[PDB]
């Protein structure tokens, strides 16, 4: 028979742990670090492109920051390809909600959906889990700004500031040290850059190895705006905060 | 057919629905409530095919209550109506379509404004000051076009209806055995148990 | 167009006595104005002391009797050769008939 | 390493399919049977071990017919043989229904071939524990065939398989030499009954029963028929005579 | 298409996957429930492995299946959502066909069946979850409290607990809860509950959440203060001795 | 691993055998059949003083003339009882009559071997065998009062008396002596209540044990605690009377 | 671990053992074959080794007639050869039906190669232990030789050989072309191209052939056919007088 | 050896055996004994029933497939239920569609083919039960022996189960004797009860311990239990 | 019968690695070198035609394939896998784009599709990852010229220039030296021919090398005229000749 070659990706360990999930998490832990910090007037998503080259095109890229909705975006940590499969189903779910209720999908409803999908690969199907962790940054008129996180297990939680990928422990301690409830978006933009700058496994923290995005509610308007910083804008924000 | 009227005044929505249920040659019941409460601040009245009518309402009610529990939140009247339209628009091209017309009236606690939605069995939705399904409109729309004012009080609204119902009791061939009236406002849904002689 | 039904005439009768019962039926089978047979048994002994007849459209009548007899056979196989009471046979026949509620056995049946 | 012999479709380092080979062992372990192609037909014969006096004689028939003109005999796991004939019967009905003409013996062979070869492609099935000798008369001649568990098959002048497979093969090789122009149907029937008695030496411990069948354009009209009564006894004796 | 039998018997007669399902429950945060004379209360501990969470939106530990029944649990969070969803749906279906909300026993029997089904179906592992379901039958005032586990077994308790250190807190309850006279007050009931959590939470005003369910769809959760107020008085009860 | 429906070199099905092992770990259940009715009793066996003992349902009603007791992994019995109740009701709808006690049992036992990862015989989708045994007791006009023992092997036996569970071999040997073809319903009740007290780890009282019977007159009934408590008292007295 | 040798999944070295072992199976018949291109024809030569005397020599072949124009020779076990032949016949039949023209040799090759690539990636399908050589005189490409293997690889050849002594035949042919400087046998009749084939077959193999030791297939404009014991004998005799 | 090739039926051993099947055949021998013998007018089945306790019933071992056919089992009861039930349908089919009684020789073929399917595909297990089939069709009395391996054989008489070899020798010796017990059923039944006790050892065939079935020229396959077999004990 | 392999053949290991993907990458490592360079007015992709016998006709086997008239691809690793991938790619280009929007898909999107197909062979039941890495080069009105690399894991990234296969490391280094954001197509075709010289051991001519570019529209390769907006394909495979002429000024 075939039973011989079956890994049995969905079984419990004698300790009651999910082998594949724990191993997927171990995988995520070697991926570029991504930070998510929520201010009083916005949210900041920052990510470190793990490994690069001189020829790698930084302009025609967006390997870790993806726009889900017009009010929701995510930072990725893990298999880009796996992430794209989940992201796409997520973009579809948002639109079905919009077509059904003629209202944008509340941030948590979208995060729960995706997590449930992940949870499935955990309880049946005999397929390997998705080696991906997301940091969700979004807004809606019920909870305003929200920050979330979901991992291979299918679990998700909310944060004021959080990180995924490598050196999360060090980064979470630094964040838990200088974060403050009243923080303003630009303060957060700075905390994020500092945190990555102290956990990086690289020499310097140049602009070509970074991705930045902010969901601010531009005072001059009355609605929410998503802005994925361009190579240049990241270069600037890097000089100002004093890292040249 | 049945009478299904709805009028949106200053701070509430009023739904009037006939009480008669006629099966062939006889009037089986004279106290039928052609309505369902989709949520604490949203009410839906309906008229149409014999079985499809209640089956559809209860199906819609069930889904809205499930959403409320899952999310611990009450969908806006606009959201509920868009959901209901989609349901009707789906069944119109199915094997056996629900032949049901509805009026959805709710009070949007977030905008603090009453709203009235009219949707026919085809999934045709329109938002109105006052609406009606079937033949009801033919007798009443001229009265409403005339006397309707956006700032009417719930009281002025109940008087405008009373007038509408009287024109209906005069010129319409069928005895619809009066109506049941309900008000939807910032405080929920209540029934004017005295319109039989208000 | 094709019509799946036909009428083979014939008539049947059933009278119940105090400690007996009879089921009669002519033995003529017809089609329109012709006679197909002057002797074609229409009343059958199905076992367990039950006689039944399905009159009307022969093809349907035979299929029913055949299905019922088989019902008796399996009743024995499944409930340890228990006897099928006339009241139980009736209820069984109802399900046999209603089973084709939307493509009826064109027969009036008596047991 | 090892273990290349546990799944039915695995290639061992040398390019073999051990399970198919283990299957053959079941064949050789069976009763012997043969096929003799004559000048206008074919003859089939098989050994029937008599376990005891309780076996009703002439009742547990082993040779089978496919359609009206095909004879099939096999050595090894009997149930598998039947399964293979049931298939061949359907295979043949299908052919006649579409083409009208009854299935050519070569065409029929490939059908059985393809089917048998198929059971060596997936590890979810087992190979056939039988070798089959079959054939008949058709639009252009008589044909004799032998099919192996590997799905391999060829046309034969004479063929045999089972325990007495070597004895038989020997006798057959003689006939092939001492009859270059061709044996006759009536002749092959006797010659066959003989080869079976001889080859019964590799099992001389148990008493047996003989079975012959033939398909001759002249003797049977091209239709497969069982040799019974007189013609049978005449061949039994011809054997008992040269068995001393 | 995947139907490998993951939950099967072993020589000694155990279903190791169900067994390990339980081990995951032991690891889950502690949860407890005690029934009063006119109410039921559910307590759950909030971990502190990581703190900097946004409690506003982060999924809560006590869920409403309907307006008169709640459900708390211990074990894998992802898994609990699946059971909670099916239960909430089943609750609406029941209202729709029987024209009456589910009794707490029925809702419990349903969640238990879903759990049991996953113990003997191919290609699926059991739920690494154990639950506490409480509430009041419709038009009834007698409190109900049931518990379910991976095996699919369920039963009602006067008070019960599940999760890490449930051994300890169960002990507290076995010698602190008298069936003769159950917490006749909504107040003294919420107290007996907080008291038991403290046996294992080790200082945690933010590490303890309580929910009180009363007859006729009267559910409500306490805020840190209301709870920290019980904590304060319970610590003094000790010092004053 | 190995097929969930493989044969041991002895000619036994592993899964079914290991299934029986799990039943030896279940609470004891006893059945006694007399010409006055059949009695079913079971060891509640709560696992904590906080567990409300009446929510332990190890004795259920199939139809009005059939009831049954379980032992082993009880959650695995839900679907079995459902199938049973449905089979009884169904049979009645089709034949306007009561389903024979044996037939109901044979039906339940048909689920028994419907397991595997794809066994060529139908669409037997059930990953493992049932981990619970049943004592089915009822009355029908053709064979009168009956007691049956249905196992996860698909086989079922008819007994005059039978015990399954942790103390089965012990209590069975007890029943072997005590049982005679002319016992009375009252006797059987005491007799069951007695064997239970011997094998139960706990000290038998009306809260950790439950009795029930099935009679042609009032069908299947489950003795409420008060009625049983007394049968216990009447037993204690009769034992100290020699 | 040790199972990455049983099914078609990668080994730590990025290898697929099952595909390598399937290659082994192609030499199991110990038969050698080669093919060359004429000016307007394609010939395939293959050893015919009928050991058993009880075998009907006429039913022992590894050359198949796929279509009116395509011919295929197989190196490997016979059951896998017949499986491949049937499939290719069906494919060429259907292709004609759906597209209105005969399936080209190179296309049928790609199709069969693709089918083989599938067994290389899917775990329940084992590779076929055979190597297929397709020949014909394509209406657009003239004489053609395309060969596929268990790895799913395929390519067109000026001439080629397959079998245990594959290398001896190949280098022999390689040299003849380095010499003639053209990519084909410059002949008009196929009979001569067939002779060339049988000749170089002998030089490289160092063995003499009778009329029952070979098997010949010839592809020509609008038709592919195989020679009979006697058509061959005639070919043997011709090369005899000159040597 | 064995250890690595008895995981499932789809695997052949290096010697060429199917262990899972042999293990199935094993459950048969571990099963209670039953005997079969026929003449030219009748066919009889005598079987020894087994019980658990002394408070338990004796597991029936004779099953009726049609009016002219039936069988006895040795091994897994459930599998006999499945097989007898499949055979019940085959007989019923033949009657309904062709208005013909199913030839005993053909019933055997169907059983063989159904059993074989379970020995070549992954996931299924071989049937663990042996069957003896008797029946009076259009060519006289008949007796068949069914083996889970899928092997069915026509005999004059035979026995299967534990110590079955006793009866099998008695019968193989008594051949010429009973093969002529035509016209008289009581003789075949007595001869059967004898052959079966040749395989006894523990106890002596009692009333509720014995089971006899018969079919013939003018005898629709009928089953005898208890008092009905008293006149043979 | 039936694919009883409905479970994953690629799973996570304790270390967090995905074995089959690692191994597939190892297969790509042993493959013949291939590369791509992006100029300011074009892109060039090239590889070596490693013949498996002088008897084989190297033209009847292209390693550089056209996906759409503006997108081409090349690889390193297992040829067969590449072949079926190219077919699936050319088709998805139609079914998922041309048949909806009436135009061919933009490079990044088609690459995204290809990448998806490869991702599934990394998680779907009963299969192994593809043993190849591709370099896809194309051009689209709103993004201009671009070059991407798709790996067995399904991941993909854009490049200015890069190489994959046998001597990718050496070649990637040689490219960093000679690349600048001001190269003209011909300059890149040159740099390409040089980088590839180090990889090839034996003959280095227009018959041992395969090279195609994505440049200007070739109205002569359209096949018809009469429609103004249809100017021709930007993809052009260089001829054996066109190669040698540049090999001189090498």
């Amino acid at each position: 028979g075939s039973r011989r070659y079956d890994s049995r990706t969905t079984i419990f360990s004698p300790e009651g742990r999910l082998y594949q999930v724990e191993y997927a998490l171990e995988s995520i832990s070697h991926a570029g670090t991504a930070i998510g910090i929520m201010a009083s007037d916005g949210i900041v998503l920052a990510a470190e492109r793990k490994v690069t080259s001189t020829l790698l095109e930084q302009d025609t890229s967006t390997e870790k920051l993806y726009k889900l909705n017009d009010k929701i975006a995510v930072a990725v940590a893990g298999l880009t390809a796996d992430a794209e499969i989940l992201i796409n189903t997520a973009r579809i779910h948002a639109q079905n909600y919009l077509k059904t209720y003629n209202e944008d999908i509340p941030v948590e409803i979208l995060v729960r959906r995706l997590s449930d999908i992940k949870q499935g690969y955990t309880q049946h199907g005999g397929l390997r889990p998705f080696g991906v962790s997301f940091i969700y940054a979004g807004y809606d008129d019920r909870y305003g700004y929200q920050l979330y996180t979901s991992n291979p297990s299918g679990n998700y939680t909310g944060w004021k500031a959080i990180s995924v990928g490598a050196n999360t422990s060090a980064a979470q301690t630094l964040l838990q040290m200088d974060y403050k409830d009243d923080m303003k978006v630009d303060d957060a933009i700075e905390l994020a850059l500092k945190t990555l700058s102290k956990t990086t496994d690289s020499s310097a923290l140049t602009y070509d190895r970074l991705e930045f995005a902010t969901i601010r509610k531009g005072a001059n308007d009355g609605e929410v705006y998503q802005k994925i910083f361009k190579p240049q804008e990241i270069k600037d924000i890097l000089v100002k905060t004093g890292i040249t | 057919m049945d009478i299904i009227l709805g009028i949106r005044v200053q701070d509430s929505v009023i739904l009037a629905s006939s009480k008669a249920v006629t099966r062939g040659i006889s009037v089986l019941k004279d106290s039928d409530d052609k309505t369902r409460q989709l949520s604490p601040h949203t009410l839906m009245s309906f008229a149409g095919e014999a079985g499809d009518t209640v089956q559809f309402a209860e199906y819609i009610q069930a889904n809205i209550q499930l959403y409320s529990i899952r999310e611990d939140y009450e969908l806006s009247p606009q959201a509920v109506s868009s959901f209901v339209r989609q349901e009707l628009a789906k069944s119109i091209r199915s094997r056996r379509p629900y032949q049901v017309n509805v009026l959805i009236g709710g009070y949007d606690k977030k905008k603090n404004k009453p709203e009235l939605y009219q949707i026919d069995y085809l999934g045709t939705k329109v938002e109105l000051p006052y609406g009606a399904h079937g033949y009801s409109g033919f007798y009443t729309f001229s009265l409403l076009d005339h006397h309707y004012r956006p700032d009417m009080t719930t009281e002025e609204g109940l008087d405008l209806l009373k007038l509408c119902v009287q024109e209906l009791e005069k010129r319409m061939p069928m005895d619809f055995k009066g109506v049941i009236v309900k008000i939807v406002d910032k405080d929920g849904i209540r029934q004017v148990d005295d319109f039989q002689a208000q | 167009q094709f019509n799946p039904y036909g009428d083979n005439g014939g008539t049947i009768l059933g009278i119940a006595g105090e400690d007996f019962a009879v089921l009669a039926g002519d033995t003529r089978n017809i089609t329109d104005y012709s006679i197909n047979s002057r002797y074609e048994p229409k009343v059958f002994d199905c076992g367990d002391n039950i006689v039944m007849s399905a009159n009307g459209f022969a093809a349907d009548g035979d299929a029913l009797v055949k299905r019922f007899k088989n019902s008796v056979k399996w009743y024995h196989f499944d409930h340890n050769d228990k006897k099928l009471s006339i009241n139980s046979a009736a209820r069984n026949i109802q399900h046999l008939l209603y089973g084709k509620r939307f493509f009826p056995y064109y027969v009036h049946t008596i047991i | 390493g090892t273990g290349y012999d546990l799944s039915n479709s695995v290639f061992s380092p040398d390019g073999r399919n051990f399970q198919v080979e283990y299957a053959v062992k079941a064949v050789e372990n069976g009763t012997t049977s043969i096929g003799i192609k004559c000048n206008d037909g074919v003859v089939f014969a098989v050994e029937k071990l008599i376990t005891s006096k309780l076996l009703v004689p002439q009742k547990n028939v082993k040779i089978q017919v496919v359609d009206r003109h095909i004879g099939c005999v096999y050595s090894g796991l009997i149930p598998d043989g039947r399964h293979l004939v049931n298939r061949g019967r359907e295979e043949a009905a299908s052919f006649k229904k579409l083409y009208k003409t009854p299935i050519p013996i070569p065409a029929f062979a490939d059908r059985l071939g393809q089917y048998v070869q198929a059971h060596t492609l997936y590890n979810s099935v087992r190979p056939f524990g039988v070798s089959t000798i079959f054939g008949g008369v058709d639009k252009n001649g008589a044909h004799l065939y032998m099919l192996e568990p590997s799905g391999s098959y060829w046309g034969y002048k004479g063929a045999a398989t089972g325990k007495g497979r070597q004895s038989a093969k020997a006798e057959l090789e003689k006939l092939v030499d001492h009859h270059p122009e061709g044996l006759s149907a009536r002749e092959a029937v006797k010659q066959a009954a003989k080869i079976i008695y001889l080859a019964h030496e590799d099992n001389k411990e148990k008493d047996f029963e003989l079975e012959i069948s033939w398909c001759s354009l002249s003797e049977t009209n091209g239709l497969h028929k069982f040799v019974k009564g007189d013609l049978l006894q005449e061949a039994i004796d011809f054997a008992q005579k040269e068995i001393n | 298409g995947y139907d490998r039998a993951l939950s099967i018997f072993s020589p000694d007669g155990h279903i190791f996957q169900v067994e390990y399902a339980l081990e995951a429950v032991k690891r889950g945060t502690c949860a407890v429930g005690v029934k009063g004379k006119n109410c039921v209360v559910l307590g759950c501990e909030r971990r502190s492995t990581l703190k900097l969470q946004d409690t506003r939106i982060t999924p809560s530990k006590v869920s409403k299946i309907d307006s008169h029944v709640v459900l708390s649990f211990s074990g894998l969070n992802a898994d609990s959502r699946i059971l909670i969803e099916k239960a909430r749906v089943e609750a609406q279906s029941h209202r729709l066909t029987l024209e009456d909300p589910v009794t707490v026993e029925y809702l419990t029997r349903y969640v238990a069946g879903v759990q049991q089904r996953y113990t003997q179906s191919g290609g699926v592992r059991p739920f690494g979850v154990s639950t506490l379901i409480a509430g009041f039958d419709p038009r009834d005032d007698e409190p109900k409290l049931y518990q379910t586990e991976p095996s699919g077994i369920y039963s009602s308790w006067s008070a019960q607990t599940i999760g890490r250190n449930s051994k300890t807190v169960r002990e507290f309850l076995e010698k602190n809860y008298d069936r003769k006279e159950p917490p006749a007050t909504v107040e003294e009931c919420v107290k007996l509950t907080v008291r038991s959590l403290l046996e294992v939470v080790q200082t945690g005003a933010k590490n303890i959440e309580i929910t009180v369910v009363k007859p006729d769809s009267d559910i409500v959760a306490l805020s840190s203060e209301e709870i920290n107020q019980y904590v304060t008085q319970i610590e003094q009860e000790k010092q004053e001795q | 691993d190995r097929g969930v429906s493989t044969f041991s070199p002895e000619g036994r099905l592993f899964q079914v055998e290991y299934s029986l092992e799990a039943i030896k770990l279940g609470s004891t259940a006893i059945g006694i059949a007399t010409k006055e009715g059949v009695v079913l009793g079971v060891e509640k066996r709560a696992t904590s003083p906080l567990l409300e003992s009446d929510s332990i349902e190890k004795i259920v009603e199939i139809d009005r003339h059939i009831g049954c007791a379980m032992s082993g992994l009880t959650a695995d019995a839900r679907s079995m009882i459902e199938h049973a109740r449905t089979a009884a009701v169904t049979h009645n709808l089709y034949y306007d009559e009561d389903i024979n006690v044996e037939s109901l049992t044979q039906s339940v036992c048909d689920l028994a071997l419907r397991f595997g990862e794809g066994a060529s015989g139908e669409e037997r989708l059930m990953s493992r065998p049932f981990g619970v045994a049943l004592l089915i007791a009822g009355h029908d006009a053709d064979d009168g009062y009956q007691l049956f023992h249905a196992e996860p092997s698909g086989t079922f036996y008819r007994y005059n008396a039978k015990a399954i569970g942790s103390g089965s071999e012990g209590a069975q040997a007890e029943l072997l002596n005590e049982w005679h073809s002319s016992l009375t319903l009252k006797e059987a009740e005491l007799l069951v209540l007695k064997i239970l007290k011997q094998v139960m780890e706990e000290k038998l009282d009306e809260n950790n044990a439950q009795l029930s019977c099935i009679t042609k007159q009032d069908g299947f009934k489950i003795y409420d605690n008060e009625k049983t408590a007394e049968l216990i008292k009447e037993l204690k007295e009769k034992e100290a009377a020699e | 671990a040790g199972y990455d040798r049983h099914i078609t999944i990668f080994s730590p070295e990025g290898r697929l053992y099952q595909v390598e072992y399937a290659f082994k199976a192609t030499n199991q018949t110990n038969i050698n074959s080669l093919a060359v291109r004429g000016k307007d024809c394609t010939v395939v030569i293959s050893q015919k080794k009928v050991p058993d005397k009880l075998l009907d020599p006429t039913t022992v072949s590894y050359i198949f007639c796929i279509s009116r124009t395509i011919g295929m020779v197989v190196n490997g076990p016979i059951p896998d050869a017949r499986n491949a032949a049937l499939r290719a016949k069906a494919e060429a039949a259907e292709f004609r039906y759906k597209y209105g023209y005969d399936m080209p040799c190179d296309v049928l090759a790609k199709r069969m190669a693709n089918l083989s690539q599938i067994y290389t990636q899917r775990a329940y399908m084992r590779p076929l232990g055979v190597i297929l050589t397709f020949v014909s005189v394509d209406e657009e490409l003239g004489p053609s030789i395309y060969k596929t293997d268990p790895a799913g690889y395929y390519v067109g050849y000026k001439a080629t050989a397959t079998g245990p002594k594959q290398q001896e035949i190949t280098t022999n042919l390689e040299n003849h072309f380095k010499k003639s400087k053209i990519d084909h046998i410059n002949e008009e009749s196929w009979e001569k191209v067939v002779e060339f084939a049988i000749t170089h077959m002998i030089d490289a193999l160092g063995t003499e052939f009778s009329k029952n030791d070979l098997e010949v297939g010839v592809a020509t404009k609008d038709k592919f056919f195989t020679l009979s014991a006697e058509n061959i004998e005639e070919r043997l005799v011709a090369i005899a007088e000159q040597d | 050896f064995r250890n690595n090739y008895d995981g499932d039926t789809v695997t052949f051993s290096p010697t060429g055996r199917l262990f899972q099947v042999e293990y199935a055949l094993e459950a048969i021998k571990q099963g209670s004994v039953t005997v079969g013998l026929r003449s030219n007018t009748h066919a009889v089945l005598v079987a020894l029933k087994r019980n658990a306790d002394e408070l338990s019933s004796y597991q029936k071992k004779i099953i009726k497939c049609d009016e002219h056919m039936g069988l006895s089992l040795a091994g897994l009861a459930p599998d006999a239920r499945v097989l007898s039930n499949y055979l019940r349908q085959q007989c019923n089919y033949s009657s309904l569609v062709f208005n013909r009684k199913l030839a005993v020789e053909r019933a055997g073929h169907l059983l063989c083919d159904k059993a074989q399917k379970n020995t070549q595909s992954y996931g299924g297990r071989p049937y663990g039960v042996g069957l003896l089939i008797i029946g009076y069709d259009k060519s006289g009395a008949h007796l068949l022996e069914f083996q889970p391996s899928g092997n069915v054989t026509e005999l004059y008489g035979t026995a299967i189960g534990a110590r079955s070899q006793g009866a099998k020798t008695y019968l193989e010796r008594t051949l010429d004797t009973f093969i002529k017990i035509d016209g008289n059923p009581d003789e075949l039944i007595k001869a059967g009860v004898e052959a079966i006790s040749q395989s006894l050892r523990d106890e002596s065939l009692t009333v509720d311990n014995l089971s006899i079935a018969i079919v013939g020229k003018d005898t629709p396959f009928t089953i005898y239990d208890g008092e009905a077999v008293a006149k043979y004990i | 019968m039936t694919d009883r392999y409905s479970f994953s053949l690629t799973t996570f290991s304790p270390s967090g690695k995905l074995g089959q993907i690692d191994y597939a990458l190892t297969a790509v490592k042993q493959g013949v070198t291939s590369l791509g360079i992006k100029a300011t007015n074009g892109v060039v992709i090239a590889t070596e035609k490693k013949s498996s016998s002088p008897l084989a006709m190297s033209e009847t086997l292209s390693k550089v394939s056209l996906l759409t008239p503006d997108i081409g691809a090349v690889y390193s690793g297992m040829g067969p896998d590449y072949r079926v991938l190219v077919d699936k790619s050319r088709k998805v280009a139609h079914t998922s784009y041309k048949r909806i929007y009436g135009e061919y898909p933009p490079t990044k999107l088609l690459v995204s599709e290809v990448a998806k197909i490869m991702q599934e062979a990394t998680q779907s039941g009963g299969v192994r990852p593809f043993g190849v890495s591709l370099l896809i080069a194309g051009h689209d009105e709103f993004n201009g010229f671009s070059l991407y690399q798709v790996d067995p894991s399904g991941s993909y990234f854009p490049w200015k220039a890069t190489a994959i296969g046998k001597g990718s490391v050496a070649a990637k280094t040689f490219l960093e030296k000679r690349w600048n954001d001001e190269l003209e197509l011909e300059d890149a075709i040159h740099i390409a021919l040089l980088t590839l010289k180090e990889s090839v051991e034996g003959e280095f001519n227009g018959d041992t090398i395969e090279l195609a570019i994505i440049g200007d529209e070739n109205p002569d390769l359209l096949g018809y005229t009469g429609i103004p907006t249809d100017k021709g394909p930007r993809f052009r495979k260089l001829t054996s000749q066109e190669i040698n002429d540049r090999l001189e000024a090498l």
